[PDB]
RNA sequence: CCUAAGAGUAC
């Protein structure tokens, strides 16, 4: 019934937790506050695998 | 049941969903 | 680890007595009897048959705790009747019928044939 | 579920019928010769789809396939539900109870719950004893909880048995009786 | 704790001349409070206590899947078949006296879990012990006889 | 903060709570254990030698 | 020990309300106009009817014998002769309320254990109920 | 002249009576008294030898205290709280041996037909265990891969369910009184009719069923109880509830006993 | 055990007081637990598959 | 520990048990339960530190809090719901009972109570042998909502030298309200008298609910057939005028309340229709519900639950708001994509029309899970913002 | 883990009828419910402790013993 | 022994 999926590290059974993130190469455009100068940001987190 | 292309009912969706934990299980993220 | 030992329900401690009675200054010709290692099982048996008494005027029993087996029961009587004479006649009226139960009970069982 | 347009019956139906759901459970049968019909084949003859988050923005789903597929003196005990009343579906829902996850898939009737009560108990039947593995007895573990007597739920989900729930239950069936009893 | 979000401590154990029973002699194993119900609106705990009272009287076994069309008005029908009352509800004699309780009492079969938190790994108690070697204070924690 | 403001006490348990019904408003139950480890000094005194001694 | 009150009742309305032993009845005098009674009764222990004729008085004790509750209540003994044992059904309650209705009419209120009483009629009759404890008697 | 008793089945593992002209009290006090005032045979004391089962030490002590125990003549043992001898001895104890080994390629299921006393029972009618199943096989305490052995011994003594609920000989014992409700003990609880919803108990044919017009009896006390005790195995039910009220009539006269000496 | 394996882990803080990445959204239909993450500073930041 | 109820002076009882055990009616100023919660104890070490603890932080003296004036502590949980079902005008009570119930008040002075009714049977009300607890001199009179003299629904409350003359007992009269019976007696008798009293008065409640039994189960949630046919009857007709409303609004025809846009009276109009809807239909499963339903009891005497709680179990679960408003648009223009695009049903943006006792749809379900995700978020923060506040 | 020996709720010796409700279930193809009623399991608890039992002895002797004789 | 991290318990 044991499935895996874990590393055996010094004798103890680790699992690696998925972390999530903002997924790259997209473009996303937000707002900004009144008190910022700038009014809309368009960022892409530009990467390449 | 007879008929090869009869509609499927909601019961046979548990079948579907047997085979796919046939053959993933459920850590098949981890291990793929 | 602070659980008590079972048979402190039923086994009577060292240095006390199964009963201990008490006058009661509330009400005259009145006495609380304390039953040490006692439960329900006797409290209302014997309250039913003391109120089965005519010169019984209060009869009550409490356990004032459930973690504690013991309870307290108050017996009020006319002037004249000792409330230990009505707690005697009780208990002796319950023996006479638990004894007239066994008996009737015996004979009953004896007539059956599939047992 | 992939639902094709059907020409010969003329509405929106889905790619899977009743040959393929034999031919899987005759390979679940014989798993307990012919040719194997596992997961993958249904992927690869276009019988099932992996959509995700982004690619279900563009679809329209069927959330069970017998109430809304087919064109339209009810139970009055049973829950209000809609056909939404439009007909142009892409995809189905396999089942809508694979929404929950391991600990959720627990839970009987989650729908009757109100929900903070399936998160107390989401993060708790990972606090609930049981048996974690069969093995136990060889695992030098620095702490383990085991039951004594674990028993299967009397209710119990479709879905808690590819969890291996009934296998190694969490749990005992006690009698439960809801009163105001002693005040204790 | 109950799968619905019941938990709840032992407040007090009952031995089983004690505990109310039904006219058959089952006693419960575990009595909980009915005000635990209106307010948490666990519908769901009433409903499996149904169906697993239903399940064990008849052997299959409870669908309690979510979204499908098991009502409780079906339990309550197939529980009437065996003989009970629809609504799960049994007349219950008090355990001290023998008397019939004036209200009847849901009684059935409900699956509980163990937690992991137990009272003989919680209490602690110091009088005096160890000092911090800083602040000489005491120290943190019942594992090292904390204050 | 840690140490002056607040700081850890001795003579001090902690542990779960139960109801009591049959308990009076300002009683507390208060486990054989716990009572066992937490302590007062007495101090001795004409009036209290007799009883003090036999809990000694 | 003599009774403070006494008249004839027809009962024109039972009212269960939301109870299943105890019902609300309204009775007028059939001597008096002036004398009207809402009463609560256990019908469980006393069924009433309406349009029933109802005996209905109000006395200080039960004892025959003229006064000479604070004593504790006790079972009645065989042999035991009181007031009561005319009658069908027996109350003791308090009086709590005294209210000027008219010039003419006074309503004295009782309560029995939380059973309501409201006994109205003029002065001349009524004059004899005063705030203490009362047995309420009451035959068919 | 008291309490009348007639009986409607008699099994040997359940009695169904009635239980006539006698008080609620005394009724509810006869069946605590046989939930767990009755004594009885059972194992209290387990010294394992070897355990290469899967199952732990104390898992076979507790199952094992769980087996009953023939206990007809359980009055003529001591209890090993007032017994002369330093723990155990032949006048207030059984001695039992559970020895098994795993020589089968097969699962080796160890039963309680393996449990074979020792120490010497005087003639008395206590030890054995209660096999009730046709095979002869009793409970099924441990199963056995091959070479895994479980040899251990068992000190059985006399105890009420009181102390521990592995000396109950009392199982489920049924207790109804009044099926018809005519003494209105019972709010019954309903949607739309009372008689409908709730079933009416196999009881209501022995009672007279009521008028619907006839006024309450206020005057009626509870009589008529129908109980069915059901015998675990300890003792026959019959003693069981004979035992009973010998039970509670030995705490009454306790009573009277104390009373006078006091 | 079938839970940790399957758990994914939000890295945004945990001590901020703004509830919007905690919020059930509407894209986590069939993809995260709707009804499975602690109740403490980690509401909604772990998630279970 | 946020006040100093929190922290009170208690006699110390030794038991045999691995747990504290207190009062149910300290539990309230302490904010405790019984499912899980730990509890410290101090012991002073010195005879002054002890004094000032007995006569200056005793759990009597604590009774009447400065914080609003009224009692902290009163009769909670089943002591409560007993009391109502105890003081009804149906209980009456036995010889036998009433002398157990009488033996039980620890300071009872040893007389019988004349019975209620005398004859053919002697019969004791629950009234008169509540009226024993309460100690000789008070005088309580609070006067309910059509309450007369006369009180043919037994509501209201008058109470004369010690005596109840009539009023079912409740939250009102032995909670921790100002001008109940907790107030006046310690305001009366003393704080020492008032413990006294809650202690006899859970005694002998409890002993009667001991003997008399108190349940809930499912069919305390069902409705009958008329009953949830006018549910949803009356559900069917909110999501009619629900649906005239967005023809309005699509229609353009729809105008704006002053301080708003469009979309935000359109909203505004759609949830208090569906609210009322939703309150509408509880309000009729309340009036179905009988006097003998357990939560409709339980809510009667104020022990636990509200009417809400019918509401959602029984009529209609209602509308789930997520930041004060419906369920948002998370997918493009939609709530889910089992939905079209630009669906402002009730269904689409999150009304659970279903009750507990029905069931959820998925799509009510996932509303609802995010409804409870945002309480939980929502609870987290407050508890944490609120201690930093205190502080 | 293995078969009760008693029901918790009555006390009814339900250990020794786990056998003979296997070889009813396999050998005579009955269902649970007849099987139960078969074995004299007529109160619910009974019922409830044979028929929720999972029989992991079977699981823990599949492994090697530890100590081998 | 210290530090860090993680998992939870009750609010
Ligand atoms: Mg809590
Ligand atoms: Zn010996
Ligand atoms: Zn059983």
């Amino acid at each position: 019934f044991d499935m895996g999926g874990y590393f055996i590290i010094n004798g103890s059974e680790k699992v690696l937790i998925a972390q999530e993130r903002s997924a790259g190469n997209i473009v996303q455009v937000f707002k900004k506050a009144a008190p910022s100068p700038i009014s809309h940001v368009a960022e892409i987190r530009s990467a390449l695998e | 049941f007879e008929d090869e292309s009869a509609p499927i009912t909601a019961e046979d969706s548990w079948a579907v969903i047997s085979a796919f934990f046939r053959e993933k299980g459920l850590v098949s993220q981890q291990l793929d | 680890m602070n659980a008590p030992d079972r048979f402190e329900l039923f086994l009577l401690g060292e240095g006390e007595s199964k009963l201990k009675i008490d006058p009661d200054t509330k009400a005259p010709n009145a006495v609380v009897i304390t039953f040490e290692k006692e439960d329900h099982t006797l409290g209302n048996l014997i309250r039913a048959e003391l109120l089965n008494d005519r010169k019984v005027l209060f009869a009550a029993y409490k356990v004032e705790h459930p973690f504690f087996a013991r309870f307290k029961l108050r017996i009020q009587t006319t002037e004249g009747y000792d409330p230990k004479d009505a707690l005697k006649n009780a208990c002796n009226s319950i023996i006479n019928k638990l004894g007239a139960l066994k008996t009737n009970f015996e004979t009953e069982w004896n007539l059956q044939t599939l047992a | 579920f992939i639902v094709e347009d059907d020409e010969s019956l003329g509405h929106k139906e889905l790619k899977v019928r009743k040959g393929h759901i034999a031919k899987l459970m005759a390979t679940e049968y014989q798993d307990i010769d012919v040719e194997e019909y596992t997961w993958s084949s249904l992927l690869n003859e276009g019988l099932v789809e992996y959509i995700d988050a982004e690619e279900e923005e563009s679809i329209l789903i069927a959330m069970q396939p017998e109430d809304l597929e087919p064109a339209e003196d009810v139970d009055p005990a049973k829950r209000i539900r809609v056909s939404h009343h439009a007909t142009t579906f892409t995809h189905c829902e396999i089942h809508p109870s694979m929404i929950l996850g391991v600990a959720a898939s627990i839970i009987p009737f989650p729908d009757h719950n109100q929900s903070p009560r399936n998160t107390y108990q989401s993060a708790m039947g990972k606090q609930a004893m049981g048996v974690f593995l069969t093995n136990y007895n060889v695992r030098m573990d620095t702490m383990a909880n085991i039951l004594y007597y674990p028993q299967k739920p009397l209710g119990t989900t479709r879905a808690m048995e590819y969890l291996k729930f009934r296998e190694l239950p969490a749990g005992q069936n006690a009698i439960v009786a809801i009163a105001c009893y002693s005040g204790y | 704790a109950s799968r619905h979000g019941q938990k709840g401590t032992i407040g007090i154990t009952y031995r089983r001349e004690d505990m109310p029973f039904t006219a058959e002699g089952i006693v419960p194993d575990l009595i909980i409070n009915p005000h635990a119900i209106p307010s948490r609106m666990t519908v769901a705990h009433l409903i499996e206590c149904l169906l697993s009272k239903v399940a064990a009287l008849s052997g299959n076994e409870g669908d309690a899947s979510p979204f499908t069309d098991i009502t409780v008005e079906g339990i309550s029908k197939l529980l009437r078949e065996h003989g009970y009352q629809s609504r799960g509800f049994e007349v219950m004699y008090n355990g001290h006296t023998g008397k019939k309780l004036m209200a009847q009492i849901f009684f059935g079969p409900t699956y509980y879990q163990r937690l992991r938190h137990m009272v003989d790994d919680k209490i602690h108690a110091r009088a005096r012990g160890p000092m911090q070697v800083l602040t000489r204070q005491p120290v943190e924690g019942r594992s090292r006889d904390g204050g | 903060r840690g140490n002056l403001m607040g700081k850890r006490v001795d003579f001090s348990a902690r542990t779960v709570i139960s109801g009591d019904p049959n308990l009076e408003l300002d009683q507390v139950g208060v486990p054989k254990s716990i009572a066992k480890t937490l302590t007062y000094p007495e101090v001795v005194t004409p009036y209290n030698i007799d009883r003090l001694t036999q809990l000694v | 020990s003599n009774t403070l009150f006494d008249d004839i009742f027809q009962v024109s309305e039972v009212d269960p309300g939301r109870y299943n032993k105890v019902c609300r009845i309204e009775a007028a005098s059939t001597t008096q106009d002036q004398c009207k009674l809402t009463l609560d009764i256990n019908v469980e222990l006393f069924p009433v009817a309406a349009q029933d004729s109802l005996t209905v008085t109000i006395a200080s004790s039960l004892n025959l014998e003229d006064t000479p509750a604070t004593r504790s209540w006790r079972p009645p003994q065989a042999g035991d002769r009181s007031l009561a044992d005319d009658y069908d059904y027996v109350m003791y309650g308090t009086a709590y309320k005294f209210e000027e209705v008219s010039k003419d009419l006074i309503a004295v209120y009782y309560s029995f254990g939380g059973l309501l009483m409201r006994l109205e009629g003029n002065y001349r009759n009524l004059n004899n109920l005063k705030q203490e404890n009362a047995y309420l008697l009451i035959r068919r | 002249e008291g309490p009348q008793v007639k009986i409607r089945e008699a099994s040997k593992d359940n009695v169904d009576f009635i239980l006539s002209n006698v008080d609620l009290a005394m009724a509810n006090s006869l069946r605590r008294v046989m939930i767990a005032e009755i004594p009885t045979l059972a194992i209290d004391s387990v010294e394992v030898e070897t355990n290469t089962t899967v199952l732990a030490d104390e898992f076979i002590a507790h199952r094992l205290g769980l087996i009953p125990l023939q206990s007809m003549d359980i009055e003529q043992l001591e209890y090993s709280r007032d017994c002369f001898c330093e723990d155990h001895c032949d006048k207030c104890s059984v001695v039992l041996t559970l020895q098994a080994f795993g020589e089968s390629e097969s699962t080796t299921n160890v039963y309680s037909k393996d449990l074979v006393i020792v120490s010497n029972l005087m003639g008395r009618n206590i030890g054995h265990p209660i096999i009730q199943d046709k095979e002869g096989n009793g409970v099924l305490i441990c199963k056995l891969r091959k070479g895994q052995e479980l040899k251990l011994t068992c000190v059985a003594k006399k105890g009420i369910a009181k102390e521990h609920a592995k000396w109950g000989p009392a199982a489920a014992i049924e207790f109804e009184y009044d099926p018809w409700n005519k003494l209105k003990h019972t709010d019954y609880w309903y949607e739309q009719d009372s008689a409908k919803e709730w079933p009416q108990s196999k009881n209501c044919e022995y009672e007279d069923p009521p008028n619907e017009g006839d006024p309450f009896d206020y005057k009626a006390q509870a009589d008529t109880f129908y109980m069915n005790v059901e015998s675990v195995g300890s003792i026959p039910v019959d003693q069981v509830v004979v035992r009973g009220i010998d039970t509670l009539q030995k705490k009454v006269a306790s009573i009277l006993l104390a009373l006078t000496q006091m | 055990t079938l839970s940790h394996l399957r758990r994914t882990n939000t890295p945004i803080g945990r001590d901020g007081k703004l509830a919007k990445p905690r919020q059930l959204h509407n894209t986590h239909w069939g993809l995260v637990c709707p009804a499975e993450t602690p109740e403490g500073q980690a509401c909604g930041l772990v998630k279970n598959l | 520990s946020l006040h100093k109820m929190s922290m009170m002076a208690h006699r110390v009882k030794v038991i045999p048990y691995s747990t504290f055990r207190l009062n149910l009616s300290v539990t309230s100023p302490y904010n405790a339960d019984f499912d899980g919660d730990e509890m410290n104890l101090h012991v002073p070490q010195s005879e002054e530190t002890r004094a000032e603890l007995s006569q200056l932080c005793a759990v009597p003296l604590q009774i009447v809090s400065p914080q609003s004036n009224k009692p902290c502590m009163g009769i909670v949980q089943d002591t409560l719901c007993g009391i109502r079902k105890l003081t009804l005008r149906d209980t009456f009570i036995e010889l036998d009972q009433v002398l157990n119930m009488l033996y039980w008040v620890p300071d009872w002075d040893g007389v019988i109570p004349t019975p209620a009714i005398i004859k053919p049977k002697p019969l004791w009300s629950g009234k008169q042998i509540l009226s024993v607890a309460i100690p000789n001199g008070i005088h309580l009179q609070r006067f309910d909502e059509g309450t007369t003299l006369l009180s043919p629904k037994d509501n209201g409350m008058l109470i004369i030298d010690g005596q109840i003359i009539f009023g079912v007992v409740e939250k009102k009269t032995v909670g921790s309200s100002n001008g109940g019976l907790i107030h006046v007696v310690t305001r009366e008798k003393g704080p020492q008298v008032c413990a006294k009293l809650f202690g006899n008065i859970q005694k002998v409640v409890n002993f009667w609910l001991l003997h008399n039994g108190f349940s809930t189960g499912i069919g305390d949630t069902i409705a009958d057939g008329p009953t949830m046919r006018e549910i949803t009857e009356t559900i069917a007709e909110a999501k009619k005028k629900v649906l005239d409303v967005t023809k309005e609004a699509q229609a353009n025809l729809l105008t704006a309340k002053h301080g708003m846009t469009l979309r935000e009276s359109f909203e505004d109009n759609v949830v208090r229709f569906l609210n009322e809807a939703r309150d509408k239909a509880g309000r009729l499963a309340e009036v179905n519900l009988k006097d003998l339903n357990n939560v409709k009891q339980m809510v009667m005497a104020g022990s636990k639950g509200s009417f809400i709680n019918i509401a959602q179990m029984s009529a209609c679960v209602g509308q789930q708001s997520v930041e004060g408003k419906r369920i948002a648009f998370g997918f493009v223009d939609r709530t889910l994509p089992h939905f079209s695009k630009d669906d402002y049903s009730p269904e689409s943006k999150g009304f659970v029309e279903n009750s507990y006792l029905r069931g959820l749809t998925p799509q009510e379900f996932f509303f609802h899970a995010m409804g409870g995700r945002e309480g939980l978020i929502d609870t987290a923060v407050k508890t944490a913002e609120t201690g930093y506040i205190q502080r | 883990m293995i078969v009760p020996v008693r029901c918790f709720s009555c006390g009814k010796v339900v250990g020794d009828k786990w056998e003979s409700y296997l070889n009813l279930l396999q050998e005579d193809e009955l269902d649970e419910g007849t099987a139960l009623s078969r074995l004299g399991l007529k109160r619910y608890c009974c019922r409830r402790m044979i028929l929720t039992h999972v029989d992991l002895i079977e699981k823990f002797l599949r492994y090697n013993p530890l100590e081998k004789r």
